[PDB]
């Protein structure tokens, strides 16, 4: 009943943060913690794997743009 | 509609619809429909004037082998001496289709826009069918209906045809193609494109 | 169509040998010899079962080319002489003028042929007169009186499967007369007859290891 | 005669190029067989620049101050059959590649992982992409038109 | 056997087979036009 923050399922979010790899990028969110003390609750995967071999990682909500 | 294989399963682009269909797209040019309403145009306008000029090579020749006439060869003419220098005609032929082709071009963007004649406001114009105008193009009433709009495409393609032809074997030879006709009756087999290389 | 499974009914290539089990036997002239397995995927079989029948008929046509008239020659009235020569031989016209026709027409035939096998019974040649119903195909037997006016290929004369053995066994043993005609005039400078009747007389020596 | 360049099928110092290089290679003809394959071979190379420096001296070549061509690239169709022509014909077969390449990669874009496509090309479908290379002035151009050539703000991810 | 298909569509064969074959056309065109330095047809 609590209003779960972030973006449901599967919806393509564009990434508005600056210092990261995926900037201006197209990826997908695969869940979010309804926690409130949480400071970065959303991961999201892409289709394109960065220098640090890594392809996830967490953000908050300000720096996604629910892009469909 | 005569599918020209077949075996062959006609694509999406060219459903029957279009007069001359026979799904003849083995390079799936015109999938998109704008631009296949541009090769529709561009294919009407090349031949109606291949038409033109396939006529104007072969007609001159045979009146002229005849007897009947004497006009020089369509690639003879050009050096032949008129009541007109060449540059003098040819401008006057650039500003004619300037304004012409233009106008052609401006009814292809906007369906019924630039209909009348902007110099009097009757006697103007019926609205058309784009690539088909209207009156005062087809004065003897002519129905605009099917088998003619085929007819008409099929001619043309051969028209194309035949004029490519024409020139390549000016091209290959330089001499009159009904001439090529004679000596071709004369001995097909020694005669064709073989011996010529 | 009957089956030719392991067993008695499927007499081995390879005596004491068990075939390969992806070849069932179905295609007439088969006895499971693909030791390379090329014949491993369907698809790849069906169309090498269609090359090895074309291949089949056509080295029949050019065996029978070979031969005929070189005995015709030997004995009968007119003398035609060297097929292999046959080749350069002068005629009304020039080689490349028979080989573009022939190129132009045989590209017609062999795709409309081409676009039967691709897509079965949508090009084929059957007319149908009212009440009368026409016969399907098995693509390399198109049936109907127009390459079966003897109606041979549908039953009565002899069970399908054994006539379609005989034409592709005889096909095989045609496509190795042919290649061994064509290296015997590589090798020697007469025709098929005349290497017979020389190794007739003189069957002890006068062979390959003749020199 | 651009800057005096004059043509060799009249200039001098071309013909003594042409007499030195049939001179040395007579001279080494004559160390065989007049038959020998090799030495035939040696006058078929020398015929063979022969109607080299012939061919040269038909198509308006101006020629330069020491007996070698010398390219009239300054625009003037007069001497086109060395830049214009071949120009135009190189840009013609280059636009066919990167058209067919482009497409080729925009149609496979649409897999699970293209990476495994990019390496191991669809063969079937790169045959029925290829020879679409005749339409590469024309598509290109109506793609311009609709403005689906490029994009303006998507730069990372896709 | 597709197998075999699917290697043979593997880059390195493939590229060699098509250089091999545009090198061919290339020294065939230069056997027939031998050092075809302009374009003397138009
Ligand atoms: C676009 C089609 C077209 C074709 C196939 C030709 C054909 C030809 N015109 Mg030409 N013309 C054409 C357009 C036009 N001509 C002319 C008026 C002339 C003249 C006055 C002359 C030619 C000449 C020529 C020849 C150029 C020599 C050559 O082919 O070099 C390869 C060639 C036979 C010349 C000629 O006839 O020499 C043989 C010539 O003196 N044409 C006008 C009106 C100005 C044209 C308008 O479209
Ligand atoms: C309307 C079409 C048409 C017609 C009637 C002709 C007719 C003729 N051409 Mg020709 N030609 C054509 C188109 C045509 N051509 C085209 C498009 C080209 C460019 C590829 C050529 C290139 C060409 C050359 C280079 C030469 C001829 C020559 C000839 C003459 C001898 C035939 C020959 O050598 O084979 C013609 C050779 C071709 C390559 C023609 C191919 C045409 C294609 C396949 C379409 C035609 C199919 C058509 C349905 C069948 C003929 C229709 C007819 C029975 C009504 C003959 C009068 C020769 C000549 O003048 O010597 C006497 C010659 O040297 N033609
Ligand atoms: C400038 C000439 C021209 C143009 C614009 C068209 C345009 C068209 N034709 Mg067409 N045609 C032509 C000449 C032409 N044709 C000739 C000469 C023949 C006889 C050989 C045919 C035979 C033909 C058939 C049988 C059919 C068409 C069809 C079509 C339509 C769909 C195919 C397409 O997108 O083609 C676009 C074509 C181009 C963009 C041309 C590009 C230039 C190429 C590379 C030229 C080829 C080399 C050249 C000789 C040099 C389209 C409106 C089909 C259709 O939908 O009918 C309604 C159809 O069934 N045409
Ligand atoms: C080019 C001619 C040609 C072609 C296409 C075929 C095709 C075929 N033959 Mg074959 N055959 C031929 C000539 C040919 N034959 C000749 C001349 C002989 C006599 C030596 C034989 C003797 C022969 C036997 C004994 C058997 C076959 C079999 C087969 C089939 C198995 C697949 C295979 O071998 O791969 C296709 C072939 C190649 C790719 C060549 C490499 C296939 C339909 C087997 C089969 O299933 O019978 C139908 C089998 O048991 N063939
Ligand atoms: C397999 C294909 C094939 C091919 C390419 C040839 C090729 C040839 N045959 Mg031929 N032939 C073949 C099969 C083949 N034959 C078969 C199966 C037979 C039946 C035994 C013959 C019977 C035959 C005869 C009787 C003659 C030829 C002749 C010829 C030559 C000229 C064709 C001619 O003028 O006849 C035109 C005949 C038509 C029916 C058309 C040519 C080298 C002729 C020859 O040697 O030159 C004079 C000739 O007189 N052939
Ligand atoms: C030799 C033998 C025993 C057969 C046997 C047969 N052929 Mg055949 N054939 C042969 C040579 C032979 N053919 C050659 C050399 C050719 C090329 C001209 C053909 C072309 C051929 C066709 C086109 C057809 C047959 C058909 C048939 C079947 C009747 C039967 C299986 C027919 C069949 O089975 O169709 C139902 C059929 O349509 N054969
Ligand atoms: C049907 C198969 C067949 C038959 C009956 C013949 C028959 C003949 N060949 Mg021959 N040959 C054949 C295939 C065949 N060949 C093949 C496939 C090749 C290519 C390698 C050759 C290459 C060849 C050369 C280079 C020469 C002959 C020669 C000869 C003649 C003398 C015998 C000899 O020394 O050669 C023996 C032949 C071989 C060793 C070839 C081996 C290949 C065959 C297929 C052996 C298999 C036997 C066969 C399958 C079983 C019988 C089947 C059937 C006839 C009952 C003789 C008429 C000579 C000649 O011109 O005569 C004076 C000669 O110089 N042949
Ligand atoms: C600004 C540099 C420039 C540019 C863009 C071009 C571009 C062109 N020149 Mg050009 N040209 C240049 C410098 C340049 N040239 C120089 C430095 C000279 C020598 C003074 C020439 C002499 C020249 C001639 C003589 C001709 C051209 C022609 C042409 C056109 C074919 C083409 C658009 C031709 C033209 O006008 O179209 C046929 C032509 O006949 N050019
Ligand atoms: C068809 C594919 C294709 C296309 C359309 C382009 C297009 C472009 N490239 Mg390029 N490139 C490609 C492939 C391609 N490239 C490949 C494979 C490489 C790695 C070798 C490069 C490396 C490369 C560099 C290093 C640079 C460009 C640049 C450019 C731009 C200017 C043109 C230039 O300088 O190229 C010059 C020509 C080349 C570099 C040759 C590469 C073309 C290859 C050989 C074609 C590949 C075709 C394909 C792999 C074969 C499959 C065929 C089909 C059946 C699938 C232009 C947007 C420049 C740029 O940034 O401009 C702003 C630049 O600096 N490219
Ligand atoms: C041949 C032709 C176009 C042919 C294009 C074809 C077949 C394209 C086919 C394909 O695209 C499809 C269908 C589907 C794709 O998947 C496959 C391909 C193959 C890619 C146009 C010719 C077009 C030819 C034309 C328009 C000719 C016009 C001639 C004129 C006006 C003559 C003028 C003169 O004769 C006079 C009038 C007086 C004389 O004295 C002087 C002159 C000036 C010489």
């Amino acid at each position: 009943k609590p209003p779960p923050r972030g973006p449901k399922r599967g919806t393509k979010v564009k990434i508005l943060r600056r210092e990261s790899y995926w900037y201006n990028g197209t990826g997908s969110v695969v869940t979010v913690d309804q926690d409130p003390n949480t400071r970065y609750p959303v991961v999201v995967r892409f289709a394109k794997v960065n220098y640090a071999g890594v392809s996830t990682n967490n953000y908050a909500l300000d720096e996604i743009k629910e892009v469909a | 509609k005569g599918s020209w294989l077949p075996g062959l399963q006609s694509p999406a682009y060219l459903d029957g619809s279009l007069a001359g269909d026979n799904g003849f797209d083995p390079l799936a040019l015109a999938e998109d429909p704008e631009d296949l309403r541009w090769f529709v145009q561009a294919e009407l306008v090349n031949g109606r004037w291949a038409m033109l000029g396939v006529a104007g090579m072969l007609i001159p020749e045979v009146l002229t082998k005849a007897g009947l006439l004497n006009a020089p060869e369509w690639y003879d003419a050009g050096k032949e001496t008129y009541f007109a220098s060449s540059s003098t005609l040819f401008v006057i032929e650039f500003i004619l289709f300037h304004y012409v082709e233009i106008r052609r071009w401006q009814d292809i963007k906007n369906p019924g826009s630039v209909n009348q004649d902007p110099i009097f406001k009757s006697y103007s114009l019926p609205p058309h069918e784009c690539g088909y105008p209207g009156s005062v193009f087809n004065p003897l009433n002519f129905a605009p209906t099917l088998e003619n709009k085929e007819k008409e495409l099929a001619n043309g393609r051969l028209a194309m045809l035949a004029f490519l032809g024409f020139l390549v074997q000016h091209n290959v030879t330089g001499k009159g193609p009904f001439e090529n006709l004679q000596q071709h009756l004369a001995d097909p087999w020694h005669n064709t494109i073989i011996q010529t290389i | 169509t009957v089956c030719e499974p392991l067993g008695p009914d499927r007499p081995v290539w390879f005596p004491g040998t068990a075939p390969p089990p992806w070849l069932d036997g179905s295609l007439p002239g088969d006895f499971g010899f693909d030791p390379l397995g090329f014949g491993s995927e369907p698809e790849s079989l069906r169309w090498f079962a269609q090359a090895e029948l074309m291949h089949g008929r056509w080295a029949m046509l050019a065996v029978a080319g070979i031969l005929i008239p070189e005995i015709l020659q030997k004995w009968g009235f007119m003398e035609e002489f060297s097929w292999y020569t046959a080749g350069e031989r002068e005629y009304f016209a020039d080689p490349w003028t028979l080989f573009v026709t022939q190129m132009a027409l045989m590209g017609w035939v062999e795709g409309r042929r081409w676009m039967d096998y691709l897509n079965p019974g949508s090009v084929d040649i059957e007319p149908r007169f009212p009440n009368r119903k026409n016969p399907t195909p098995d693509v390399g037997y198109p049936g109907g009186l127009w390459f079966d006016w003897g109606n041979w290929g549908r039953g009565s004369p002899e069970p399908v499967m054994v006539l379609r053995t005989k034409e592709i066994k005889n096909g095989r043993l045609a496509m190795l007369a042919f290649v061994g005609f064509w290296f015997q005039v590589v090798y020697t400078g007469q025709g098929p007859l005349d290497n017979l009747f020389a190794h007739l007389a003189d069957p002890g020596h006068c062979n390959i290891f003749s020199a | 005669d651009i800057a005096g360049l004059t043509p060799c099928k009249e200039s001098k110092a071309f013909a003594k190029r042409e007499k030195q290089s049939v001179k040395k290679l007579n001279s080494s003809l004559k160390k065989y067989a007049p038959d020998s394959a090799p030495a035939l071979a040696i006058q078929a190379t020398i015929d063979k620049t022969k109607r080299r420096f012939e061919n040269y001296g038909k198509f308006g070549l101006l020629c330069g101050s020491d007996g070698l061509p010398h390219l009239i690239v300054s625009g003037d169709q007069r001497h086109w059959g060395e830049f214009i022509t071949p120009g135009v014909l190189f840009l013609y077969i280059a636009g066919w590649i990167g058209w067919v390449g482009r497409s080729y990669l925009i149609a496979v874009s649409g897999e699970k992982k293209p990476a495994m496509r990019e390496i191991i090309i669809d063969v079937e479908l790169a045959a029925r992409i290829i020879p679409r290379g005749f339409i590469w002035p024309v598509a290109a151009y109506r793609e311009l038109i609709n403005g689906d050539l490029v994009v303006d703000d998507a730069d990372i991810g896709y | 056997m597709r197998d075999i298909k699917t290697y043979l569509s593997v880059a390195p064969v493939l590229s060699t087979l098509w250089f091999g074959a545009l090198a061919g056309l290339l020294i065939e065109i230069n056997r027939l036009f031998p050092d075809a330095l302009s374009f003397p047809f138009f």
